[PDB]
């Protein structure tokens, strides 16, 4: 194989020696990376850690719209006079109800301003498929995003409409059928300033609108089995992780071509590491996902992998294993159903019916090194990237949620020189999708905020 | 100090590999998912193989299938984790036990075949 | 309802003669093949333009639907979309005789 | 699997094709080639001339099936295989064996003609 | 003395594409390991169906006729002679190479890869110094 | 030529072997049999070559990965079993099986091979995103997932066909007169 590596540099000379700038250039007069470091500045010990219960059960999401001001508008990208640069939160129930709360003040807990919850009126009278416009949801909320231009938010999970709401009346302000029986919407993204709305769409499909003409813009097909998780970023791209086949793929939108990156590495092969030198684990499903710059993104699996990936390579340039940690060992007594004690070890089988933590929610501020992890574990660990971008490491913890963390926000506040940053999560008792969590104690489903200076 | 009665387990690999084809079996309709309904296959005749979760409290209820499976030469394996069972049933809840059936018009048959003699070479 | 979509693409510009150029995509689900003429004006809204400055042609439907390969332009000015257009275009927008 | 019959050693010898390349060749497939033990006795006894297409019918990459009959009769060795078996190939070139398996159904029949082999009752020739 | 000393045009030119040898390009691909900028199902698939996919070859064609468009700013037209010639040869190539959207007349043809490896090829290691330098 | 008569057209054993392949995959002609075993033929000559070239070759190296990297994407091979030897054990049932008429009859959208035929036949299959109407599609893995109904096929989609909506009108003249 030595002779194919030698064969391939031979090639690679050879065609080297075998093989209108400037005008391209004067063309293009004629006519991005991470730039933040302040992964550093962040004072997480001293952390302000608050918590609200909601009176609904399995919250999952959360949408503060932050107003950004433009230079080309220095006054308000955003459009009323009595909103005045202020903080909101959306928030989507099982209990089928969006909950609008302000979060603009850092000292207060956060209040609720309005809600609408739809009950079961909302089902059609006809199982056509085809005609579908019930304004208000009938099943299973699952995933909320706002207009970042400050005009609508839109809801869609499980009743296979895509629902947008105005965001002073709150009306449906309009309702979008998947048109399928299996388009369940899972996860929903904006482009950064613009109106252009990417669904990622349980029946192997990316939908792609502009919301502020309620026009289908364009599909997206590829994927093994569902396609999960989805972000955006400032370039008209995607980037989307399916679940239970271990692929992220980006798409370019405009150019409709992707790109495929694998996982592929072992656990026998971290037993090779550590003999030429623990516990090691399967690479079971892709997740999470967030994408940090134009060049970069971050993927979380259930078996706690954390992985940064750069375009560049197609393998994950650097893993990470159980971050989260190992799960609540089964009981003796339970495993068994008999009295005696060492049968009871013998059943529990050492080491093997050990589990992993999930990575059930990961995001990032763009262009930033830095990212907010969260499982069970009742820890958001938050990590910071080393500025050559080859590896990060855990800056630290904030332990002021508990439970199932489910969605993961960021609100930046202050001027240039001085930011001070509020982490909203939504927690829930369950996952978002299923149940498949069973029996931990100590939490509320509800909104954890942590607040840090500088 | 001897085999427990678990025996059985598979390893990641062959743990992720069966998973992975419960889940497009799921899609396709050749599993029957829970305990008794692998039960009532395996009295009819009409399973491929079992799967069997051995995360489960007790363990014994479902301790009661390897009896049926070896009166009728059907492999079964125990994997690990219930929670990652109903993960790849995708449905909403802890199975315990699933098992695949017998079919033909079957767009994973080859796919069934290969991982049912992996199980046999575990035995 | 239909998403009127008309990618542009091939985005770039000439201001010699003060003429802005770019392709045509015809994405347009459910809709069949959307004429030039409220292209013509749609056009010279979002360019906050000229009726007659507006100008593309050439278009083609890709399979599959709500696509078609086409070649467009705008004036930005009227005596430049007056005098350097060919005659067959000034009738194909029914600007001469 | 192919069942070698001393017909086919003493002709493919004259008409040099090789026994597993050119058999290789003509299925395009990957083939076993199994000389019975009586074959061998009928190579051996036919004696001082035949010593080359015996030493080249003892190649590692020929197999040996045995058998159980007292007696030394190739053809009836491998007529009664063929028909139990029905998962065998009959590489052979006599007449009359020719003319007993194509009376059985099922039974790949090879003979050596010309150049290289050929095949009869494969629908899997090309 | 005398010579030439002109413009070697047929020099200055190219013949990369001439010389590619796609099985071990493909292998170059496989280990350089960059991912691959692939396209999506109906991107691919040409006439509903009545022919095949496309190639691989195909999809480059494709992208570079549209990057001609892309600054060039012009199509072309319905020519008769060239394109039915062109047209016809790559659609009977279409029919009788690729199954499902790759190819296997690559394995029908006779263009050797010795012809371009070669034991070093070009400028080749031909004395045992430039052995010792060139294993150094 | 694209399809080849092979050599003992007429035979016991080629023709009730080609009333079998017929039957079960529901194709219509010795000719569709023929495509693929020539195409096949092909193939495995070129893999046969192969192997007559000796070990550690080179072009032996290169080719072999080739194609049988090609014959996994096209998905009549499967992943773990990477050798040339298995690419001499295929046969013409494995590309019958990919083709698309089985493959809808597969994963279950109708009920025999010929009603699948008529659907492909009748523009409700659509792979990936075209409406294919081809019944040898070959479909890959890829798209051997993303096989379903057309989002204006009247099984997955939008309003019901002409004799339905003749009739519902036709009942509502009844109602009406
Ligand atoms: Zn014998």
């Amino acid at each position: 194989a030595d002779k194919r590596r030698r064969l391939a540099k031979q090639y690679l000379e050879n065609l080297k020696s075998e093989a209108g700038d400037l005008d391209k250039d004067i063309i293009a007069s004629r006519l991005g990376r991470v730039f933040r470091y302040f992964g550093d500045k962040l004072l997480i010990s001293e952390a302000k850690q608050s918590f609200t219960r909601v009176g609904e059960n399995n919250l999952t999401c959360i949408s503060c719209f932050q107003p950004v001001l433009n230079k080309y508008t220095f006054e308000e990208s955003s459009n009323g006079d009595k909103n005045k640069g202020r903080l909101f939160a959306y928030t989507v129930s099982k209990d089928l109800q969006l909950t609008k709360y302000d979060i603009t003040d850092f000292s207060k807990r956060p209040k609720k301003l309005k809600y609408a919850k739809g009950g079961a009126k909302y089902i059609p009278t006809s199982k056509h498929e085809y005609e579908n416009t019930t304004e208000g949801h009938y099943d299973e909320i699952l995933t909320v995003a706002a207009s970042p231009d400050g005009k609508y938010v839109v809801t869609g999970g499980r009743d296979r409409k895509l629902i947008v709401w105005s965001t002073e009346s709150l009306s449906p302000v309009k309702v979008i059928p998947t048109k399928d029986r299996r388009g369940e919407v899972l996860s929903l993204a904006f482009r950064k300033n613009s109106d252009q709305l990417y669904a990622s769409c349980a029946d192997f499909k990316i939908r792609t609108y502009s919301i502020n003409q309620f026009s289908q813009l364009e599909i997206l097909y590829g994927h093994h089995d569902i396609v999960e998780d989805i972000s955006a970023l400032a370039m008209e791209r995607c980037v989307t992780v399916g679940a239970r086949d271990r692929t992220a793929m980006l798409w370019k939108i405009p150019d409709e071509t992707r790109l495929t990156f694998r996982g592929g590495d072992e656990p026998q092969k971290l037993l090779r590491r550590w003999m030429k030198e623990p516990l090691f684990f399967c690479e079971g499903s892709i997740d999470v996902v967030s994408m940090v710059d134009d060049f970069h993104f971050i993927t979380g699996s259930d078996n706690g992998n954390i992985c940064l990936w750069s375009l560049a390579k197609k393998k994950p340039i650097f893993t990470e294993r159980i971050a989260h940690g190992i799960l609540p060992e089964p009981s003796f007594n339970d495993i068994s159903g008999e009295t005696d004690e060492e049968l009871r070890k013998r059943q529990l089988q050492g080491k093997k019916l050990l589990q992993p933590f999930w990575i059930t929610s990961l995001y990032a501020i763009p262009y930033s090194n830095v990212f907010i992890s969260g499982s069970w574990s009742g820890s958001l660990k938050v990590w910071k990237i080393s500025d050559n971008l080859r590896s990060f490491e855990l800056l630290g913890e904030l332990s002021g949620a508990k439970g199932v963390v489910t969605k993961i926000q960021v609100v930046e506040s202050g001027k240039h020189g001085k930011e001070k940053f509020r982490i909203l999560a939504s927690i829930a008792k369950e996952h978002r999708l299923g149940r498949w969590i069973a029996n931990v104690s100590g939490a509320r489903n509800g909104i954890y905020s942590a607040v840090i200076d500088q | 100090a001897p085999n427990p009665k678990a025996f059985p387990l598979a390893d990641a690999a062959l743990t992720q590999q069966i998973l992975d084809v419960v889940q497009q079996a799921a899609n396709l309709r050749q599993l029957k998912k829970g305990a008794n309904e692998a039960t009532k296959t395996l009295n009819r005749g009409i399973s491929e193989f079992i799967i069997m979760a051995a995360d489960c409290e007790p363990i014994e209820i479902l301790l009661h299938l390897p009896l049926l499976c070896e009166d009728k030469n059907v492999p079964y394996v125990f994997v690990p984790s219930r929670v990652a069972l109903g993960r790849a049933c995708g449905v909403s809840r802890p199975v315990i036990a699933a098992s695949i059936t017998t079919n033909d018009a079957s767009a994973i048959k080859t796919q069934i075949y290969a991982v049912k003699d992996k199980i046999e070479t575990l035995l | 309802s239909d998403a009127v979509t008309i990618r542009t693409r091939k985005v770039i510009s000439n201001p010699l003669l003060a003429r802005k150029q770019f392709v045509v995509d015809v994405l347009h689900p459910n809709r069949a093949n959307v004429s030039k003429d409220e292209l013509r004006e749609k056009l010279a809204e979002v360019y906050k333009a000229e009726k007659d400055a507006v100008s593309v042609f050439g278009f083609r439907t890709q399979f599959g639907g709500g696509k078609s390969v086409g070649f467009g332009l705008v004036y930005n000015s009227v005596a430049e979309a007056k005098k350097f257009e060919p005659t067959y275009r000034l009738v194909r927008y029914g600007l001469a005789e | 699997q192919v069942l070698i019959d001393t017909n086919f050693i003493n002709f493919s010898i004259q008409k040099k094709v090789d026994i597993v390349r050119g058999m290789m060749d003509c299925l395009l497939a990957k083939c076993n080639p199994l000389i019975t033990d009586c074959v061998m006795a009928e190579l051996e006894k036919l004696g001082p001339k035949y010593r080359i297409a015996l030493k080249l019918a003892r190649d590692p990459r020929i197999k040996r099936l045995s058998c159980s009959h007292k007696g030394t009769y190739a053809d009836d060795c491998l007529v009664h295989r063929v028909l139990q078996h029905k998962c065998y190939i009959v590489a052979t070139n006599d007449a009359g064996l020719k003319q007993r398996i194509r009376k059985i159904p099922g039974i790949p029949l090879m003979s050596v003609g010309g150049h290289a082999y050929v095949i009869e009752k494969l629908p899997d020739v090309f | 003395t005398h010579f030439e000393d002109r413009f070697d045009a047929r020099e200055h030119k190219d013949r990369s594409n001439k010389s590619r040898m796609q099985a071990m390009e493909e292998y170059i691909r496989e280990s350089s390991d960059q991912p691959d900028w692939s396209a999506s199902i109906g991107a691919d698939i040409v006439n509903h169906g009545r022919g095949g996919i496309k190639s691989l070859r195909d999809t480059e064609k494709e992208r570079r006729v549209t990057s001609f468009e892309e600054d060039n700013f012009t199509r072309l037209n319905i020519t008769n002679k060239a394109e039915k010639r062109k047209q016809k040869q790559r659609e009977r190539n279409a029919r009788m190479n690729v199954i499902g959207g790759e190819d296997f007349g690559i394995f029908s043809s006779k263009r050797k890869l010795e012809d371009s490896t070669s034991r070093r090829g070009a400028k080749k290691t031909r004395s045992a110094w430039d052995r010792a330098q060139r294993r150094l | 030529k694209t399809y080849s008569t092979p050599k003992r057209p007429y035979e016991s054993s080629r023709l009730d072997a080609e009333l079998k392949l017929a039957g079960e995959f529901g194709l219509k002609n010795k000719k569709e049999i023929y495509r693929i075993s020539f195409q096949l033929s092909k193939i495995r000559r070129a893999a046969r070559d192969l192997l007559t070239r000796d070990e550690k070759d080179p072009k032996r190296l290169f080719e072999g990965n080739a194609l049988i990297r090609r014959l996994v994407r096209v998905g009549v091979l499967s992943e773990d079993k990477k050798k040339l030897d298995y690419v001499l054990a295929l046969k013409v049932e494995d590309f019958l099986e990919r083709r698309l008429q089985t493959q809808v009859y597969k994963l279950g959208l109708a009920k025999s091979v010929h009603h699948a035929r008529v659907l492909i036949t009748q523009r409700h299959i659509a792979v990936g995103k075209q409406i294919v109407n081809i019944p040898s599609f070959m479909v890959r893995l890829d798209s051997e997932k993303h096989i379903d109904f057309a989002p204006t096929s009247p099984f997955g989609g939008a309003r019901p066909g002409r004799v339905a909506r003749r009739n519902a009108a036709r009942k509502a003249e009844a109602s009406g007169e």
